[PDB]
């Protein structure tokens, strides 16, 4: 179970956007598999961890979606990754032959050809390295400081993490709303003869609506039909003549 | 690729800024921009590496900018000390200088230098440079030489390194006539002219490069001078 | 400070206009009496 | 017409529900705008069709009603209007959304 | 060998329940009708993993290069120590394996062919593992492949998969998946549109006609001194700098600004040719920047210079026994210019 | 549709038309001609007949 309000509330976050999913509702609905992608980069670049940006770091490092449903923390750390005597312990990547694809990780480290003549794995003149150190430092601007970056990528199957909410008791025949992992609706909950499948979890309409459901507590296949609803109509006389009605 | 130093000579009062500028011939595709400072009877000095990064121990006052064909570093706020001359380095195809501009106001490795500075002409010209603190055989770096001259600035000459086995590279001007040979038992590496010219006077540095670092000359030497008279 | 050359009952009608840079002449020649 | 609730229509979903729950108001009112718009497109067009389609129906009837007049109640001598030959006499007979 | 898959190799594609009708659906599925691959126990090749393979046998591992260095995964109890990931868990055994954006999908069913069976998803795995080969760890068995081919499907009322239309093999399938029935009538019917594609480009251009007289200007018999250089203009032609560039009779060719070799397509207002004689060894001194006695008092070139600098000996024209005097340069002057 | 409504309306008035009065003799006054009827021809034409 996770709770996202601590996060959330902490002001010791410089940066916390949130792509598709708003926050402060975070910690309401259910959601199959999380993932935590961190690592540090410089203050100035943040702008690049974005869906549909472009640079050096969102071209050759690491490149988002742009179907991205998250969001995305990052908060100063100036005082524990720079050192007095320079960290050259953070490096990245300059140049590549292609842009990456979505979430696609890049660790080699040949040597790259800018030129004409092949290098044939030896670096030189048109045979350069393609790694650069960042050089952190106490003393650095603002814009050249040590950032720290964590993405969370959300998955919208039988959900496994989600908020602290408590559940309550199921009610059979009532005209009631109900809430089974974030599911939303309206309707009465009545037994059903469907024969699902052990990995069958929901049914749907033709009209994309749900109308079978797989209690989580308890493996039970509910029914689901619409309230009663309809028009109504008025038998009226003329007014000259009475005013006596009767509703239909 | 030829570097042009833009400004000639400026002069300037404590307190307020100052403005460079360095103008590439074409497009530096590699963008290894460098800015060395140099205080009379000194070895040069790094300030900036890849045109915006910082160096070791380096105030905040210096913050340098640019792409493509030009590139500046600008002075936030002048300190009387600070007269000295301002260089403008690149690498890439070819490794070349720049003019230098002149301004005036109103250490865990060390290198060292040894060898005769007078030759009779039409001789061999030998210099050592001695390394404390690292192996001459390391994976990510290389060892160059420098020497300077008045009329002609700075040069670059030639470098040794090792990745495998150990590669060497000259400059043009240089190529019949010189070789560097590394020593692993003593840990030096050395530098041998055969024949020598009267205008070969000048004064050489040995110079440590770091492939990570922005290909910038971070530790330089002693530097001694060589007069080539009867 | 030349800047460009070049070399190649008759009712001469001509028409004369400039526009983009470009100059543009039309012309007619036709016999009347 | 049922079938058509089902698409986005340029939404990141296709159940205002969804939207409701997961986003907060100011953004989700471009999604809902979006869903409006296509939603009423598809029913207007619905509508215009089932208005074409009643106007043709109505033509039937019409048709309908002129020849149950003139031959159920009555000998016709119009030439083939009421069969191929010299006309007799006819019989209705009732089916589901129209005669016989 | 090969074997005509008929009419097995479709599956459930999700958990959704749906009975009584009839769904269409795009995902990665056997073709009807494909050509097998046979293989027989009696006395394990490499065998590459593409997109997915349709093994049906009457262990596993699967690697990408198989040298011990990026391990693969291993089946039994599954173990994928690449560890990463591990688990513990007449005959027609057939089974589906593919892997598709980090997702590992594994289905099976045993029966004691030209019939129906649907296989339902079991131990799916979103682990993200490059694999590119197949081989089996322990007899007839039979190996196929599958295509993005989009499929027709068939729910009864207890929602068991019991038909499907390959969509893409026949007309007849193509007329079905357009009608959306297992059967049509009589009569013509629309099923798509065809379009012939482009063959190759053409591109043309009028002739060449009058080119710019680089000739005159480069072979000419005479040059005048440097301190009273000469000036031309050249416009209204097509100049080709190819010929002169691949000449290989120029000592010095050096650009500033422009890149050669592609100087062939840009359009320019207007071009200049500054010619004269120099000594040799100061032809270094011609440069947008540099200083001395002929870069201050007889032609400088500005820090923007725009072009290109050709140069060449030419000992064996202008030097005469006798020593030519007719050439002249500037040595003292009040100021630079 | 709208176009479409109108000359399939047309066209039935050429149907009953074609049918009341080429073959046989109409009753009806002013619906195939004015004054007495007698007889009709057919003639076809580009999207019609006359
Ligand atoms: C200047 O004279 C040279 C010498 O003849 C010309 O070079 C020849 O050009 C013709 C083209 O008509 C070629 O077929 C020959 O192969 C060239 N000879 C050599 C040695 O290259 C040149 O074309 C003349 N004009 C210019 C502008 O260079
Ligand atoms: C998987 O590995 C092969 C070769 O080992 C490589 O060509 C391919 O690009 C890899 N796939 C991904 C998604 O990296
Ligand atoms: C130039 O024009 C003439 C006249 O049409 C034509 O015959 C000739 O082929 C053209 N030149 C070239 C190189 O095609």
């Amino acid at each position: 179970v996770a709770d996202y309000s601590v996060l959330y509330n902490s002001a010791s976050f410089s940066t916390f956007k949130c792509y598709g999913v708003s926050p402060t509702k975070l910690n309401d609905l259910c959601f199959t598999n999380v993932y935590a992608d961190s690592f540090v980069i410089r203050g100035d670049e943040v702008r690049q961890i974005a869906p549909g940006q472009t640079g050096k770091i969102a071209d050759y490092n690491y490149k988002l979606p742009d179907d991205f449903t998250g969001c995305v923390i990052a908060w100063n750390s100036n005082n524990l990754d720079s050192k007095v005597g320079g960290n050259y312990n953070y490096l990245y990547r300059l140049f590549r032959k292609s842009n990456l694809k979505p979430f696609e990780r890049d660790i080699s480290t040949e040597i790259y050809q800018a030129g004409s003549t092949p290098c044939n794995g030896v670096e030189g003149f048109n045979c350069y390295f393609p790694l650069q150190s960042y050089g952190f430092q106490p003393t650095n601007g603002v814009g050249y400081q040590p950032y720290r970056v964590v993405v969370l990528s959300f998955e919208l199957a039988p959900a496994t993490v989600c908020g602290p909410k408590k559940s309550t008791n199921l009610v059979k025949n009532k005209c009631v709303n109900f809430n089974f992992n974030g599911l939303t609706g309206t309707g009465v909950l009545t037994e059903s003869n469907k024969k699902f499948l052990p990995f069958q979890q929901f049914g749907r309409d033709i009209a994309d609506t749900t109308d079978a459901v797989r209690d989580p507590q308890t493996l039970e296949i509910l029914d689901i039909t619409p309230c009663s609803f309809g028009g109504v109509s008025v038998i009226t006389p003329g007014t000259n003549t009475s005013n006596q009605v009767a509703v239909l | 690729i030829v570097l042009t130093q833009s400004p000639g000579t400026l002069s300037l009062s404590p307190g307020e800024r100052a403005t460079l500028s360095c103008r590439a011939s074409q497009s530096v595709s590699s963008t290894f921009l460098a800015w060395y400072q140099q205080k009379p009877g000194q070895a040069p000095r790094l300030l900036i590496y890849g045109a915006s990064y910082m160096a070791t121990g380096i105030p905040d006052r210096f913050s340098g900018s640019g792409s493509g064909t030009d590139f500046t570093l600008t002075i936030s706020r002048l300190e009387p000390e600070d007269f000295a001359v301002y260089y403008c380095q690149q690498y890439g195809s070819s490794l070349t200088f720049g003019g230098g501009t002149k301004l005036e106001i109103k250490s865990q490795v060390q290198l060292q230098q040894s060898g005769p500075g007078l030759v009779k002409p039409s001789q061999t010209l030998s210099l050592t440079c001695s390394i404390s603190g690292d192996s001459v055989s390391s994976n990510s770096a290389a060892w160059n030489w420098i020497r300077q001259s008045p009329s002609r600035g700075l040069e670059w000459l030639g470098r040794t390194y090792y990745r495998s086995k150990w590669y060497n590279d000259y400059a043009g001007t240089v190529k019949s006539r010189i070789a560097i040979n590394p020593d692993t038992s003593k840990n030096q590496f050395s530098l041998h002219l055969n024949s020598v010219t009267p205008e070969d006077t000048a004064v050489y540095f040995c110079a440590r490069v770091i492939s990570v670092a922005g290909y910038a000359f971070d530790i330089w030497g002693q530097g001694t001078m060589v007069t080539v008279s009867s | 400070n030349c800047t460009f050359e070049y070399v190649s009952k008759n009712l001469r009608e001509f028409v004369f206009k400039n526009i983009d840079g470009y100059f543009k002449i039309y012309s007619k020649h036709t016999p009347i009496n | 017409l049922v079938k058509q609730l089902s698409s986005n229509f340029g939404a990141i979903s296709s159940v205002l529900n969804d939207i409701l729950s997961r986003l907060d108001p100011p953004e989700a009112e471009v999604q809902i705008d979006r869903l409006i718009t296509g939603r009423l497109q598809s029913l207007q067009t619905y509508v215009t069709q089932q208005l074409i389609r009643a106007a043709e129906i109505r033509a039937s009837a019409n048709l309908a009603a002129t020849k149950m007049s003139e031959c159920v109640l009555g000998q016709s001598k119009r030439v083939d209007f009421c069969g191929k030959g010299y006309h007799l006499m006819s019989f209705p007979q009732s089916a589901p959304h129209g005669v016989v | 060998a090969y074997t005509n898959s008929f009419t097995r190799g479709v599956y459930y594609p999700d958990k959704v329940f749906r009975s009584s009708v009839l769904h269409s659906t795009q995902d990665l599925f056997l073709p009807f009708f494909s050509n097998v691959t046979w293989f027989h126990a009696i006395h394990n090749p490499v065998l590459p993993f593409n997109d997915g393979v349709y093994f049906a046998s009457t262990g596993w591992i699967f690697g990408t290069t198989l040298d011990s260095k990026t391990q693969s995964l291993l089946i039994v109890v599954i173990k994928v120590c690449e560890c990463t990931f591990e688990y513990v868990s007449k005959n027609l055994r057939e089974f589906v394996f593919k892997n598709i954006d980090g997702y590992f999908k594994i289905y099976s069913k045993h029966t004691p062919p030209q019939g129906f069976s649907a296989l339902e998803p079991l131990v799916d795995l979103p682990i993200g593992i490059n694999i590119t080969r197949f081989q089996t760890l322990l007899a007839a068995y039979y190996v196929g492949y599958l295509q993005p081919r989009t499929f027709l499907l068939k729910y009864n009322e207890n929602g068991t998969i019991t038909d499907a239309v390959d969509c893409a093999l026949d007309p007849l399938s193509e007329t079905k998946c357009t009608l959306k029935s297992f059967t049509v009538e009589k009569g013509i019917y629309q099923t798509s549109n065809f379009r012939v594609q482009p063959t190759e480009s053409i591109v043309r251009f009028p002739n060449i006609t009058n080119l710019c007289p680089f000739g005159e200007v480069f072979n000419a018999t005479r040059f005048a001194s440097v301190y009273a250089w000469n000036r031309k203009r050249i416009s209204n032609c097509v100049a080709d700098y190819s010929v002169l560039y691949n000449s290989a009779s120029f000592s010095t060719f050096k650009c500033y600004g422009v890149s050669p070799t592609k100087l062939n397509d840009l359009c320019f207002t207007n071009v200049y040719a500054d010619s004269f004689v120099i000594r040799g060894d100061e032809v270094r001194q011609i440069a947008p920047g540099q200083t001395g006695k002929i870069a201050d008092y007889n032609y400088k070139l500005p820090d923007d210079f725009t072009g290109c600098v050709i140069a060449w000996n030419s000992n064996n024209l202008d030097s005469k026994v006798g020593g030519n005097y007719n050439y002249l340069y500037r040595l003292f002057r009040k100021s630079n210019l």
